[PDB]
């Protein structure tokens, strides 16, 4: 973050607590960050949502297909 | 007809310009018959040039009349009608070239060649 | 002035990319709530 | 080779939560040192208050008086480079010229233009002639803006037989984001729009173009300290007699990018209107046209050993060729072709220059466009094709090209002359018995309007050969 090293510097080169406010800030960025829910990479992820959106495409078809041949009496 | 390929396989490229003498040697019979030698290739060949020094043969020149037939060379630079075009240019190294080769002395063909090199001069 | 800069441009192609990963990895839940659903009620449909 | 020192050994050495006390109690205490404060175009974007710092910062490092209310705006301390955009000299201006390149967003033109003046108007001159000279030599520097008005006026037909090429007049303005300049380079064979396709003059900054300059050390002559000759002339253009004038500290040194080779009779010619020669060193009296061919080809040459040693090989129209170059070849001229490899640019004041510097630009032209078939084909052995030529520079812009021509069983020679600056001579020398393969004049014109050494050889390989 630029604003953070900015008043880091500007903490320490002046002669307040930018400190405590850049650790509090980026706690809050990584709390945030965290709040997502994907723990694992998203590599994975996205591979097997790719897999369940074949598998429902698949299983959509396969119902609209035997809904659809019903001639027998 | 083989010294047409020849001056157009010499001219083509830049050879070492030494190695020309065992070039020729080769491409050559080697004594079948003198008079289709560099001879005329000067002047066949600065004809078309016209206004051009046409330079890498002026040593070639050189390497002749260090010993080839003499005759020949003074009766086609005598007969050279370079005077009615009177380049200034290439006129002027053939009297240079002329002037060395006059300087010393002519060579022996044991027969009226003296007197037809006499009248060619 | 070579390694400080190639850190903090490190830094924040990690933080972009951090950033699209977790909005590819929203978007992926949201569409595969969205598929477990239908593919709930066609289940519940076909037994 | 190894990245220990990111996350692994960087935090154990850095000599939390409750352990950032070192803003009061440690503080008891930008170039090559502190890199955090100056790498501010890495950490922030380039906006209006980071460059205006960044320019305060630069002046109270290297030393240049200037200052503010407060940060947000710098002005530029120099003669007339004062200028903010949205006196101690002249007033606060606000032209197009340094508001249209750097409008927005640019960043080029922010800390060359600036400093190559404070280099340029920089001499032992102490409030004498860093500041006084300089804006008499810029406020002199606007007559040539008429003159570029009234030759365009005059030169009603196009610009592209009077701007570029026989004499100047493609001028453009110098200001901010643009130098002075002019038309150096004249090829005209490039890829064009397919005499280029322009709604009014270039600023010499659409594709390339050369760099003129005005500076100077010990060439105090005589000049104007203003624009006072400023009448539409009666043909073309007039003079503007000096002497109000004083030894002012300067010139119009010109930056000569390559050491482009010329004859010793335009230096000489050129040695008489403007003092001494273009050039006060030893003369490079080396091959002109080896050395020029490589200069000239330097540009697009890439790492790889070229090696070419004077050899001349080039494609051809539909096939590979070759051709020499006759380098280092002592004509009967006597003396070598002088070589003028220099950089020396140091003119002086605009005197009588209408022509003492368009003869040796076409001379040069012409030189460079005789070595242009030979730019980057490498490609020997060639066995179909390979139309030798040596261009051989006897007189000066004379050159001369042979080709095996079907009419006789020798080469075929042609004085290449540059009468004109774009229509050279083309005639050529015949024998008592040979065919018509001999062009007329169109063909002559045609290779003088193309200026290409590589289109000759093609047209004699295709049009006059008809074989």
């Amino acid at each position: 973050f630029l604003p953070l090293v900015h008043n880091i510097i500007k903490c320490m080169d002046k002669d307040q607590d930018l400190n405590a406010l850049k650790s509090k800030f980026q706690e809050m960025r990584k709390l945030i960050s965290t709040m997502p829910g994907i723990h694992l990479s998203p590599e994975q992820q996205q591979q097997q949502l790719q897999s369940l959106r074949e598998q429902v495409r698949t299983k959509n078809e396969l119902l609209q297909k035997y809904k659809s041949l019903c001639m027998f009496e | 007809v083989n010294l047409k390929q020849a001056i157009l396989q010499a001219w083509k490229e830049r050879w070492s310009d030494y190695q020309w003498a065992i070039n020729m040697k080769k491409f050559f019979p080697k004594g079948a018959t003198w008079d289709i030698l560099n001879l005329a290739d000067a002047l066949l060949e600065q004809a078309m040039i016209g206004p051009s020094p046409n330079p890498l043969i002026l040593s070639y020149l050189k390497y002749a009349i260090s010993s080839q037939m003499v005759s020949y060379s003074s009766v086609l630079t005598a007969i050279s009608k370079f005077d009615d075009f009177s380049r200034d240019l290439c006129v002027q190294a053939l009297l240079d070239i002329m002037d060395m080769f006059c300087d010393r002395l002519s060579c022996h063909g044991k027969a009226e060649e003296c007197i037809g090199l006499c009248r060619a001069l | 002035e070579n390694q400080v800069l190639e850190l903090l441009i490190h830094r924040d192609g990690e933080f972009q990319e951090l950033m699209k990963l977790a909005l590819n990895q929203g978007k992926i839940h949201h569409e595969m709530q969205v598929l477990e659903k239908e593919v709930e009620k066609r289940d519940s449909d076909i037994q | 080779l190894s990245k220990m020192s990111s996350l692994l050994e960087r935090l154990h050495a850095k000599f939390w939560s409750e352990t950032i006390k070192l803003v009061r109690q440690v503080m008891e205490k930008q170039h090559l040192v502190s890199c955090l404060e100056t790498l501010q175009k890495a950490l922030k974007v380039t906006s209006l208050p980071a460059m205006t710092d960044r320019l305060e910062s630069i002046a109270r490092q290297n030393g240049l008086g200037s200052h503010l209310s407060a940060s947000g705006t710098e002005c530029y301390i120099t003669s007339d480079m004062f200028y903010v955009e949205v006196h101690h000299g002249e007033n606060p201006v606000s032209c197009p010229e340094l508001v249209q390149q750097l409008r927005e967003k640019n960043f080029d033109e922010f800390s060359k233009h600036l400093k190559g003046l404070v280099n340029l108007y920089n001499l032992p001159g102490d409030n004498k002639l860093k500041t006084k000279m300089y804006l008499a030599l810029q406020s002199l520097e606007q007559d040539l803006s008429k003159m570029a008005i009234m030759y365009w006026k005059a030169t009603n037909a196009g610009p592209l037989d009077k701007i570029l090429h026989g004499s100047v007049g493609y001028l453009t303005p110098r200001s901010g984001g643009h130098l002075m300049n002019l038309k150096y380079y004249v090829s005209p064979s490039d890829l064009l729009d397919d005499i280029i396709l322009h709604e009014n003059n270039v600023s010499r900054s659409l594709g390339m173009n050369a760099s003129v300059t005005i500076e100077g050390t010990s060439a105090v002559y005589k000049l104007p300290i203003a624009p006072l000759i400023m009448g539409s002339h009666p043909v073309d253009n007039k003079w503007t007699p000096s002497f109000n004038s004083v030894d002012l500290p300067a010139c119009f040194f010109l930056k000569f990018p390559q050491p482009i080779p010329v004859s010793r009779a335009f230096v000489q010619k050129l040695q008489n209107c403007t003092g001494i020669p273009l050039f006060e060193t030893q003369p490079t009296y080396a091959p002109l046209y080896e050395l020029i061919t490589q200069f000239e080809l330097s540009k697009d040459p890439d790492p790889i050993p070229l090696n070419h040693n004077m050899r001349f090989y080039a494609a051809l129209p539909g096939q590979q060729h070759c051709y020499f170059l006759n380098k280092d070849a002592p004509l009967p001229d006597g003396r070598s072709l002088q070589g003028t490899l220099v950089s020396k640019i140091t003119f002086q004041h605009p005197g009588r220059v209408p022509l003492i510097l368009n003869l040796i630009r076409h001379q040069v032209a012409y030189n460079t466009l005789i070595g242009s078939c030979v730019k980057r084909t490498i490609l020997k052995e060639d066995s179909p094709g390979l139309l030798q030529f040596e261009v051989c520079p006897l007189s000066e812009s004379r050159f001369s090209v042979s080709f095996q021509h079907p009419v006789n069983d020798s080469l075929v020679c042609v004085v290449m002359d540059v009468q004109d600056s774009t229509h050279v001579s083309c005639k050529l020398y015949k024998g008592l018995s040979d065919a018509l393969i001999c062009t007329d004049d169109f063909i002559a014109k045609v290779v003088q309007r193309c200026m290409s050494i590589p289109v000759t050889m093609r047209a004699i390989r295709r049009k006059a050969e008809t074989i």
